């Protein structure tokens, strides 16, 4: 499917890299202050209507960066054909984001090598905590899918005054996945149904987290007293899975 | 006796023969030798049981009157039970599976072998070494030694196992040409198998037990370790989380062992929280693996969150995929491999809410007096040197010796590599009393090694006793001798290492964890240093030079967090690795991002410069060698100029700047190394850094 990216070009460095419920927290908060609730009601039920938003992914240049779906993990046995199959299965497995070229073929279970070198670098200054410095024309972005009323109404608006530590552009983006049964999460979801491979990430609510597996789940959102909306949405894309 | 214990005891001295024939004691085959061992042994102490087991050593006419001979009613058996038991002991030593001197050749190396010794910790170091003939007066001593343990042994596989162990673990199986396997492991794999095809039902079969998937590969491995333990809010509790898992681990592997009715020789082994367990293939014995599988998942996310994980699989298997056929067993193991890989990407799919002073520990009940720590199954109360031990099963710490506790209670021996160096109190050092200890500047040395490819080396094992002794042997360096080499003990198996002290008595180091293939070892930078080479050379030689460790080091202010230290040493022991394998991370550098220079140094390459530069500027325990000593500027002028060859590589400047600046003393800087512009490796001066920032880390 083809997608509206939000670049995020950092005016300094960052301090997370903010997937999507944290990204909806913020923009949910910018409309707050900005366009008071009834907005807020309105960009929820647009997201319960079917609008969806990814998770921040790394910036390069001309190159997106995507979160290796889990359905290979297993599959590594599958695009090998000891040493050459034992080192690279490895750093396949713990590699975290693949090249847009890569990930379109790690949707198909076809052969794919990783990004040798990542943009981002978690330094960690001590007084302590850590920032992420960012490469020359690279930085991050997360994407939109759903009606052009509510990005250009609600999203948009949200994301140049979050900005007023980074600048916004936003392009079209194109991701040939296949058409299947099961999609992989650009978004940590929080899921209705039992996914089908999954690493679990927590924050205290427990979500999937990242290029997890699921058979036809939007994940949901819920509500809260502390009234605050926590996004956990799925941001699905068709994967084939191995026989397993 | 019960059917059940006499195959576990049967099996396990099926091949008790071996050592006999070759001490030359009895008339002649170890089959009959083994038998005239056992028979006799029987006769004295009078324990009537021994002359049962006699039976496994040996058109069925003269043995069905041998039992008929034996009352199979004094003990409570059928005749037609003893029958199966044989014949179930029989198979098992084949589906486990010529001079009377040929030693035990090394697993890790098979053409070197294993100088005849008893397993003791405490003394001398493993070194496959010349293959030395073994004196038939040696196999006689061991066999007096055999004897007297037996005699005094309880007659149950938990207190038959620790002194099988003690004498016949450096005894070739099978005398041929490059034989791998221990005679021990050999034993209680067969004590394993035998159980197992017992309790599988299967009687009277000589291929319904081999042909038929009657066996079960049971793997657990916890994952999430890495979180569970180096992630918190000290070093006491750090010790104490490690401590935790490994207790953790024996309660679901004793429960699996308790429900399934099998004994500690059925675990071919337990170590780095990865366990694996021969059993039966019934409908029983799934559905209570099921049971015990899904209580201890959510044990776990009650107690821990979803910070630990514990992926239990298991698949079914034949008695052909024990062994060879044109390496089934290996296919069987990668089978069940990626059964984890998938079980790991389900964390608590088991669990549908989820989406909406001592000597050992008692396992007792959870509800019981004095429980310190309790597991997914049972509660632990600690075994003090002056208390009584309180449960069904003991832990007993580093020994094999069940010491002083009741005849009523299951043994189970584990070995936990536990040095550290105590304070001017009882209690262990902190992070602050090790930092302060170090040679110049005052940091912690955070170290993370693993050994290389072992995943590798573990499938090319033909049979489980093969794998049971590789595990073994493997588990042990790193349980058993790791404490010793912090000793100081292996002196000239070691040898000289990068070094920048006289090695203390009471060393300033600590072992967080060591066990499986990898340790974690915090302490004095500079001892850490040290160590880092000196485990590394013991490695070398405890394997026949065939296997490698990679290593990861660290040196911190004592006041870093303990997760950010194993953050970077991880880090630093996943390059090391992905550079290639066999090398160390000794620090941190600045190279070229060219692809052509690496961070990590091999061993070799590095102890070959640190044996180069490190006698030039560098007069020991902390001092600069006298003609330097107002001239250590020179040393920052060196890494001034190795700088400006990190910032563009081809330019020669350094070549001609370096001349200026001195003049004998580096002349391996001077020049332009025409092999490396050949080979398109890095210059000299490249690598220089490596020994320098640690002498200059040393002089402050
Ligand atoms: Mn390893
Ligand atoms: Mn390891």
């Amino acid at each position: 499917p083809k997608f509206i990216a939000v670049k995020l070009i950092p005016k300094g460095p960052f301090r997370d890299i903010p997937r999507a419920d944290t990204l909806f927290g913020a923009i949910g908060n910018a409309i707050s202050a900005i366009h008071g609730q009834s907005a807020v009601e309105e960009l929820v039920d647009a997201f319960v209507g079917g609008a969806r938003i990814s998770s921040a992914f790394p910036y390069s240049g001309d190159t997106y960066y995507l979160p290796k779906p889990l359905s290979v993990e297993p599959a590594l046995e599958g695009i090998l054909t000891e040493e050459e199959r034992y080192t690279t299965a490895k750093r396949l497995r713990k590699a975290k984001y693949l090249d847009l070229k890569n990930f379109e073929l790690a949707l198909r279970l076809r052969p794919f090598t990783i990004p040798e070198e990542i943009p981002y670098a978690r330094v960690d200054v001590p007084r302590f905590w850590e920032e992420i410095r960012f490469r020359e024309k690279s930085g991050v972005y997360f994407l939109y899918s759903g009606p052009r009323e509510v990005f250009d109404g609600y999203i948009a608006p949200a994301m140049r005054f979050l900005g007023d530590l980074f600048e916004v552009e936003f392009h079209e983006m194109k991701i040939d996945a296949p058409g299947s049964e099961y999609s992989v999460t650009l978004s940590n979801a929080l899921p209705t149904k039992t996914p089908v491979l999954w690493r679990l990430l927590r924050k205290r609510m427990t979500f999937i987290a990242e290029g997890s597996i699921v058979k036809n789940d939007p994940g949901g959102m819920e509500r809260l007293e502390l009234e605050v909306y926590v996004y956990g949405l799925t941001f699905p894309l068709g994967v084939e899975l191995p026989e397993g | 006796m019960e059917i059940d214990e006499l195959t576990a005891l049967g099996g396990l001295l099926h091949d008790i023969g071996k050592p006999v024939q070759r001490a030359g004691l009895y008339s002649g085959d170890h089959s009959t030798q083994g038998a005239r061992f056992l028979r006799d042994l029987a006769e004295n102490t009078g324990r009537a049981e021994y002359e049962l087991l006699s039976l496994f050593s040996e058109n069925d006419e003269l043995m069905i009157r041998r039992i008929k001979e034996l009352s199979p009613e004094r003990f409570g058996l059928t005749m037609e039970d003893v029958l199966n038991a044989l014949w179930i002991v029989y198979e098992a030593d084949n589906l486990a599976s010529p001079q009377a001197s040929r030693p035990l050749y090394s697993v890790f190396n098979p053409g070197k072998a294993y100088p005849w010794a008893e397993l003791d910790f405490e003394k001398e170091l493993p070194v496959p070494g010349d293959v030395f003939s073994i004196r038939s007066q040696d196999y006689r001593e061991l066999v007096k030694r055999l004897w007297e343990e037996l005699s005094k042994a309880k007659l149950r596989s938990d207190r038959l196992l620790p002194v099988l162990e003690k004498y016949l673990t450096f005894v070739s199986s099978v005398t041929s040409e490059g034989n791998i396997i221990s005679l021990y492991d050999h034993m209680r794999m067969t004590s394993a198998i035998a159980l197992a095809m017992l309790r599988a039902g299967c009687t009277a079969e000589d291929g319904r037990c081999r042909k038929e998937k009657r066996f079960l590969l049971i793997e657990g491995d916890f994952s999430g370790i890495q979180d569970f333990i180096y992630r918190v809010s000290t070093l006491k509790y750090l010790r104490a989380r490690s401590a935790y898992l490994e207790l953790i681990g024996w309660d679901v592997v004793l429960e699996i062992l308790s429900r399934l009715g099998l004994t500690r020789a059925n675990v071919v082994f337990n170590a780095g929280g990865h366990f694996m367990i021969i059993a039966q293939n019934t409908p029983d014995a799934v559905k209570e693996l099921e049971e015990i599988r899904a209580k201890a998942v959510e044990w776990l996310y009650r107690e821990f969150e979803s910070d630990l994980y514990l992926a239990i699989e298991w698949e079914p298997v034949s008695g052909r995929e024990f062994g060879r056929e044109g390496n089934l067993f290996a296919e069987a193991r990668k089978r069940l491999k990626h059964k984890l890989t998938v079980r790991k990407l389900k964390r608590f799919g088991e669990i549908k809410g989820l989406f909406e002073k001592l000597l050992g520990f008692g396992r007792t009940a959870k509800n019981d007096a004095g429980v310190l720590v309790e597991g997914p199954f049972s509660g632990f109360v600690p075994y003090l040197q002056g208390g009584r031990p309180v449960g069904e099963q003991i832990l007993v710490k580093n020994t094999l010796n069940p010491g002083e506790i009741p005849e009523s209670a299951q043994f189970v021996p584990y070995f936990v590599a536990d040095y550290f160096k105590k304070d001017p109190k009882g209690g262990v050092a902190t992070f602050e009393e090790l930092s302060m200890a170090s040679t110049g500047t005052r940091r912690l040395g955070v170290m993370k090694g693993d050994v290389d490819r072992l995943g590798e080396f573990f499938s090319s094992m033909d049979s489980p006793s093969k794998l049971a002794t590789a595990s073994r042997f493997m588990d042990y360096f790193f349980k058993g001798y790791i404490g010793a080499i912090i000793e100081g003990k292996f002196g000239y198996i070691i040898g000289d290492v990068p070094s920048l002290r006289d090695w203390p008595e009471e060393p300033d180091i600590v072992v967080v964890y060591a066990g499986g293939d990898a340790f974690f070892i915090v302490g004095a930078w500079d001892q850490i240093f040290e160590l880092a080479f000196r485990v590394r050379r013991a490695f070398n030689a405890y394997t026949g030079g065939k296997l490698t460790l990679s290593v990861g080091l660290g040196y911190f202010d004592e006041r870093t967090p303990i997760y950010r230290m194993a953050d970077v040493v991880s880090e630093r022991l996943d390059t090391a690795k992905d550079e290639g394998r066999n090398r160390v991370f000794v620090v941190g550098r600045s190279r070229p991002l060219d692809g052509k220079h690496k961070l990590s140094y091999e061993w070799n390459h590095y102890e070959e410069l640190w044996r180069t530069y490190a006698p030039r500027i560098y007069a020991g325990n902390g001092r600069l060698k006298g003609k330097l000593e107002s001239k250590k500027g020179l040393l920052w002028k060196l890494l001034e100029i190795r700088e400006l060859y990190v910032r563009d590589p081809n330019d020669v400047r350094w070549a001609y700047l370096t001349a200026y600046l001195l003049s004998d003393l580096f002349p391996e800087l001077v020049g332009i190394d025409t092999k490396a512009v050949e080979r398109k490796e890095p210059q000299p001066v490249y690598w220089v850094d490596g020994v320098l920032k640690i002498v200059l880390m040393a002089v402050r």
